[PDB]
């Protein structure tokens, strides 16, 4: 609760932000050359982990 | 057609069949109470086994 009065701006959480985020980095290139786009989409992926997870827990399949 | 030559009457299963016995015979068992209600919830059990691995294939949580 220290950090909400540091910045001025909360997210909705809960791995939402996560799948957004990968979202956006799949579709174009970010620098536009293919040397980027080697390491840029195991970034996107890398990120899926966290919202997909608690659907694990829970017993909920992941791709779902 | 030999079936149905023999009997008109059959039923809509679809694996519905199975599952339609299983829980049949859970709702019999507690209400005779009796000697017979543990070994006769036993089997209840395993005619159930059977359609939950038909939604296996499927995907998600079977159980739910």
């Amino acid at each position: 609760v220290k950090n909400a009065i540091d910045d001025g701006c909360v997210v909705p959480g809960a791995g939402a932000v996560e799948v957004a985020m990968a979202e956006a980095l799949i579709k174009h290139k970010p620098s536009v050359k293919g040397r980027a786009q080697l390491g840029v989409q195991a970034f996107a992926d890398a990120l899926l982990i966290i919202p997909k997870v608690l659907a694990q827990n829970s017993g909920f399949d992941l791709q779902e | 057609c030999r079936n149905v030559l023999l009997d008109p009457q059959l039923v809509p299963g679809g694996g519905a069949s199975e599952m339609a016995v299983a829980h049949a015979l859970t709702e019999k068992s507690k209400a005779m109470t009796g000697v017979e209600q543990w070994p006769y919830r036993a089997v209840a059990q395993a005619l159930e086994v059977i359609p939950r691995t038909l939604i296996q294939n499927c995907g998600a949580s079977t159980i739910r």
